[PDB]
RNA sequence: ACCUCGGAGCAGAACCCAACCUCCGAGCAGUACAUGCUAAGACUUCACCAGUCAAAGCGAACCUCAAUUGAUCCAAUAACUUGACCAACGGAACAAGUUACCCUAGGGAUAACAGCGCAAUCCUAUUCUAGAGUCCAUAUCAACAAUAGGGUUUACGACCUCGAUGUUGGAUCAGGACAUCCCGAUGGUGCAGCCGCUAUUAAAGGUUCGUUUGUUCAACGAUUAAAGUCCUACGUGAUCUGAGUUCAGACCGGAGUAAUCCAGGUCGGUUUCUAUCUACUUUCAAAUUCCUCCCUGUACGAAAGGACAAGAGAAAUAAGGCCUACUUCACAAAGCGCCUUCCCCCGUAAAUGAUAUCAUCUCAACUUAGUAUUAUACCCACACCCACCCAAGAACAGGGUU
RNA sequence: GCCUGUUUACCAAAAACAUCACCUCUAGCAUCACCAGUAUUAGAGGCACCGCCUGCCCAGUGACACAUGUUUAACGGCCGCGGUACCCUAACCGUGCAAAGGUAGCAUAAUCACUUGUUCCUUAAAUAGGGACCUGUAUGAAUGGCUCCACGAGGGUUCAGCUGUCUCUUACUUUUAACCAGUGAAAUUGACCUGCCCGUGAAGAGGCGGGCAUAACACAGCAAGACGAGAAGACCCUAUGGAGCU
RNA sequence: GAAAUUGAAACCUGGCGCAAUAGAUAUAGUACCGCAAGGGAAAGAUGAAAAAUUAUAACCAAGCAUAAUAUAGCAAGGACUAACCCCUAUACCUUCUGCAUAAUGAAUUAACUAGAAAUAACUUUGCAAGGAGAGCCAAAGCUAAGACCCCCGAAACCAGACGAGCUACCUAAGAACAGCUAAAAGAGCACACCCGUCUAUGUAGCAAAAUAGUGGGAAGAUUUAUAGGUAGAGGCGACAAACCUACCGAGCCUGGUGAUAGCUGGUUGUCCAAGAUAGAAUCUUAGUUCAACUUUAAAUUUGCCCACAGAACCCUCUAAAUCCCCUUGUAAAUUUAACUGUUAGUCCAAAGAGGAACAGCUCUUUGGACACUAGGAAAAAACCUUGUAGAGAGAGUAAAAAAUUUAACACCCAUAGUAGGCCUAAAAGCAGCCACCAAUUAAGAAAGCGUUCAAGCUCAACACCCACUACCUAAAAAAUCCCAAACAUAUAACUGAACUCCUCACACCCAAUUGGACCAAUCUAUCACCCUAUAGAAGAACUAAUGUUAGUAUAAGUAACAUGAAAACAUUCU
């Protein structure tokens, strides 16, 4: 008997969706996990001013390796062995 | 699309409704 | 209403961003021509075409405002330069009106009737009371003030629908809903009795006979209780008619040089489909109401007048049958003639009782109208079947043949 | 609308085109129609008889004279305001324009919306029909205005008498209808093992969710739906795709 | 679109084309259409002996019986001992953000039909300061090869020929019109005749315009037999833009022409990878060009949140934020050349406008989702979870279910100074003014109804006992019929995806677009001849374009339908 207007999810007069208990428990546990993450992310170690350049050497070496791998692009080698053994298509009982 | 202030109450979003229902007095 | 560009908010603190969002303007100017020639580096109106700042040198004494505008070709001049309101301003060197006599390739991206979301336009039911109703808001009317349901109608957008959604009525056929005219049942009244109003429950029915204007609109004569409303593709054109509304002709009046056109009027203007699919083909039935007669000329008023209720008799619509008496006209079938139609439906008026020792009809336990009904009649024998007849019948099927 | 007639062969057959009466202009004339004719003739145009009549204009166009003019029965046009006695419709005067500021007639009409006008009649009941009025600011004197002798498959109403259009339909025959014998289609078909309600979706569900519904197969009638069949809609819009007229 | 200029070797018989929907249309320019020009299509299959009319060679598509149906449902999948019964699941390509939608196309089978190409680019041989079989290019170039860019569908215009046998007009010779009234008549009724105002029948009919009367004329502006003429930049026209051989606001045939057309539709086998749109200009928003992004192989090194700090304002507030940013997490960022495509998109949340502080309405910015997979919310397009793919009858998780229901009340008690002061006749407790007194225990010159001026009722205050003496107000009814059902009382855990893990190796789920690898029927060269490979070419693939042709089902054995009777077949009857 009760008819819903155009689309029960968008528009003005829409069918309202409510909350039960599973959603509340999920929100509670997610908020607890996020509060635990906030607590564990509330303590540094080097206090910023003690890391002006401790692992920059590894980054520079990795960048040099990536550059050497990207600048070493060349077509593969071409040998005569393939062109010679391709003649074995018409091989008989030899 | 409707404005921010209207007279027909305007039902909020699903996530906003869940947040308001889980954070009650 | 506009055709180019700038500024103020939308766009708030690097930048860009539109609207038929609301405002100021600009097609220039008040004074010296070193307003000479070269040459690093950048921004760049979201591309390009375009525009702007400037290191330094030779040359010279010691530039203000925000838009403030014009390219290719060509033309004038020995030369440096110059020419459009090309305003449609990224600018065809020069082209008006109509087609209801029109054609074509397309578009529900973009329309007229529809279906769709709110409702600018309304009723219904209430909160409160300025004012009326003789005093007196709630017998009733209602504005300046608020809350809930809908699209009856005009409009907002064009979301499937231009490889086609037939458009106003009327005949026939009806279904659903009350915001109910009535018969069913209540309370009050500014209810003295028949004439009226308010609020509730109930849809089993009707919603006439006619005229003219083209009508769903609208106008007038005669009744009862009424000539009620909305939706069903503004119900129904594979059922029916176009009286106009959607053409080709013409006439009157007007605009227009003419052509042409008219939500100004009129005369006539082809209405095509063999039922494919779903679904249907008595659902067997328990009606409704008007008038008259003793009460009745009684309560009532000052007088008009007339009932509440009961009994009886005559009558109107619909349904179930008949030919023997009236008609159509005859070894048959129909109506103009004849018989019958049987039960309610939820809103009050009142004892006792505590919670609340009074009182209390009860979304407490109960008692009265206060629930008709767990209703009653057609019709319920498994097989003799060539053929004939029939009040039975499209075939089939149905009955008789002693 | 003078009449007879004719026109849209195949949706309009009409008030539409024509017809005698009238009016305007042009031409001094011999070989092929005009015309083997001569200004009582011929050609080019407008209305279309008989009765009353056609009042004005070359500022604008064309035509004729090139003498500044003539022509309108050639294209077209004939006011507004203020003062104006008790009430509309004014007598009269002033003002500016121009060719004149609506002549005669007729009507709320085939005549812009107001307009279902005052009122009488025809009906008991009449935006239907007839009669006397123009604020008709948009009728109007050959884009001719009106009665009249006769007529119209033109458009509307009515009187004495009658036809089942209806109240309320009915009695019969044929075509046709139902079966038997054969030739035997057309449109149309994505496949169907094809029911209903509520709700949703490209916004109108037999194929989606939840319910209700269910042994199978033919014949005989109606239309409620499958936005059913025929025309790439004739109505609205786009196209630097066309065509007709002026 | 040339010219001047070196120049240009006589004679040899096939198809890396085909076999009747291909190739000329052709067995033939035959039938058929119009008076006419002209248009113009399928044809023929046994065999050495048809003078072998024998017995066989059968087997495959669409349509049929053999052998019909058996409840339920886009015709499908999972399955078990058995078709159904159990669960899930909304046909195909397209203009479109979104289509099975009730938008477009479709009955099948067989044949045919749709990406043809330059400058500039990429790769691989050869030669080289030279390359190239004269000509051209060159500060590492030159030559050759490979690689690449659709089909069909209109109204219009000209040129060369044809039509007045139907219809418009004209010309010469003929014919037609009973009867009555005949007023003398372009008179009347009315036969035959000319045209057709209306009703009824059918619109795939008798008929690509019919059937009877009601109709007008029928001695003339009438009809008709014969022959000729007027034709498209025109003929004719008692003017309908009417007619000109069934389709004339401008004809048929042929050539221009395979005309053009921003407009419609279609566009043929597999896998993998990459791949989604700040805008400007245009007689343009239905297109085009340039920005931005996407596609390949190379060169260079920096691309992203980065931090103390930096980014005038002014009266009145001025938020959420942004721009440059070595650390750290990363492997990505720019350019080179060829380039196709997006450039006619929506909803949700946030910051604004028009509108009604209306819409699934429009205009800008940021993020997400969709035109890519699945699950939940009933079906779902914007809500949430989730992304890189299997076999297994494995396991662990993300999202994932609504509760409200309430309107009560106090038990009793009331004398008097007075009609306290005043317009109206008076207002005596409720018409207005400052003071609103005063007696016994205790009551207002009046706290709520009925009162022209008085009476009737309660409440506050004694006397008297002494429950809560009050969680404040917050519900609604339209048209086919309301919708799954149920449980307030065995212990919070469990169920629940394509997310993760187990044995395997991992390229095997985006629109347009781009790149990389295979596949097959023809001919040719090389090997094999019971059927395949290496290389070159293509008329190289059809579930679709109201695509063309031939066969055949549903519609449908549906509509239409014939012949008067008896009979010796010599006849008779209406
Ligand atoms: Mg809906
Ligand atoms: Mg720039
Ligand atoms: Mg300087
Ligand atoms: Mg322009
Ligand atoms: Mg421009
Ligand atoms: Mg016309
Ligand atoms: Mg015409
Ligand atoms: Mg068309
Ligand atoms: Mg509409
Ligand atoms: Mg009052
Ligand atoms: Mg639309
Ligand atoms: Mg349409
Ligand atoms: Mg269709
Ligand atoms: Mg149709
Ligand atoms: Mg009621
Ligand atoms: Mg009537
Ligand atoms: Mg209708
Ligand atoms: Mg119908
Ligand atoms: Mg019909
Ligand atoms: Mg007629
Ligand atoms: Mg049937
Ligand atoms: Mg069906
Ligand atoms: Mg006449
Ligand atoms: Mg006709
Ligand atoms: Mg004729
Ligand atoms: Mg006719
Ligand atoms: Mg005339
Ligand atoms: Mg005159
Ligand atoms: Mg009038
Ligand atoms: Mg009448
Ligand atoms: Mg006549
Ligand atoms: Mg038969
Ligand atoms: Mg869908
Ligand atoms: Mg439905
Ligand atoms: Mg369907
Ligand atoms: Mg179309
Ligand atoms: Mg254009
Ligand atoms: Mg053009
Ligand atoms: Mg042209
Ligand atoms: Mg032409
Ligand atoms: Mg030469
Ligand atoms: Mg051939
Ligand atoms: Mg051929
Ligand atoms: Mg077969
Ligand atoms: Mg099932
Ligand atoms: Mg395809
Ligand atoms: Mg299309
Ligand atoms: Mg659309
Ligand atoms: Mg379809
Ligand atoms: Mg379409
Ligand atoms: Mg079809
Ligand atoms: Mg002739
Ligand atoms: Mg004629
Ligand atoms: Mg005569
Ligand atoms: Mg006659
Ligand atoms: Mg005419
Ligand atoms: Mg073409
Ligand atoms: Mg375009
Ligand atoms: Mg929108
Ligand atoms: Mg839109
Ligand atoms: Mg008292
Ligand atoms: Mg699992
Ligand atoms: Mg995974
Ligand atoms: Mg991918
Ligand atoms: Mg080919
Ligand atoms: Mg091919
Ligand atoms: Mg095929
Ligand atoms: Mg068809
Ligand atoms: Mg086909
Ligand atoms: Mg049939
Ligand atoms: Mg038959
Ligand atoms: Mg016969």
């Amino acid at each position: 008997r009760g008819r819903i207007p155009g689309r029960q999810w968008i528009g003005k007069h829409r069918r309202p969706r409510f909350v039960s208990l599973r959603a509340k428990q999920n929100m509670i546990r997610r908020l607890e996990i996020e509060a635990e993450n906030h607590y564990w992310l509330s303590m540094p170690y080097m206090t910023r001013e003690q890391e002006r350049g401790h692992a920059a050497v590894r980054r520079r070496e990795a960048f040099e390796a990536i550059k050497a791998a990207a600048t070493s692009k060349f077509p593969p080698h071409r040998f005569i062995a393939d062109q010679l053994d391709h003649l074995n298509v018409t091989k008989k009982w030899s | 699309g409707s404005k921010a202030v209207t007279r027909h109450r305007r039902v909020m979003h699903f996530q906003r409704q869940k947040l308001m229902a889980v954070t009650e007095y």
